[PDB]
């Protein structure tokens, strides 16, 4: 019953693949609500011009 | 209705407000404040933080 979300950013300089390091990932937002969440998707953000 | 201020009691209009409270197994938000008190050190004491 509890949606978390956590985050962080980084400096890159790599391009192709994922860079080679570590770095822990803080809590950024709890939400307390009920769903039964089984697919998701992402949404972009085309220029309509 | 014909509320009118010359209506005895019993007739005048009323407001009329019904509370009622859901249990759902989802997790809980609402209810009232909790009390505080002041902070003190050097002295045993037993707290509830
Ligand atoms: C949290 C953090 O350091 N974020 C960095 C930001 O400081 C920097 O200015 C930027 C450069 O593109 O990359 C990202
Ligand atoms: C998730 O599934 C359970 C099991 O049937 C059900 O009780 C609950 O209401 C569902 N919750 C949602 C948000 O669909």
């Amino acid at each position: 019953g509890y949606f978390k979300i956590y985050s962080k950013h980084t400096p890159i300089n790599l391009v192709r693949d994922l860079p080679q390091g570590f770095s822990a990932l803080e809590p950024l937002v709890d939400l307390p609500i009920g769903i039964n969440i089984t697919r998701f998707q992402t949404l972009l953000a085309l220029h309509r011009s | 209705y014909g509320f009118q201020p010359t209506y005895g009691v019993g007739y005048q209009p009323y407001r009329v407000v019904v509370l009622s409270f859901e249990l759902l197994h989802a997790p809980a938000t609402v209810c009232g404040p909790k009390k505080s008190t002041n902070l003190v050190k050097n002295k045993c004491v037993n707290f509830n933080f």
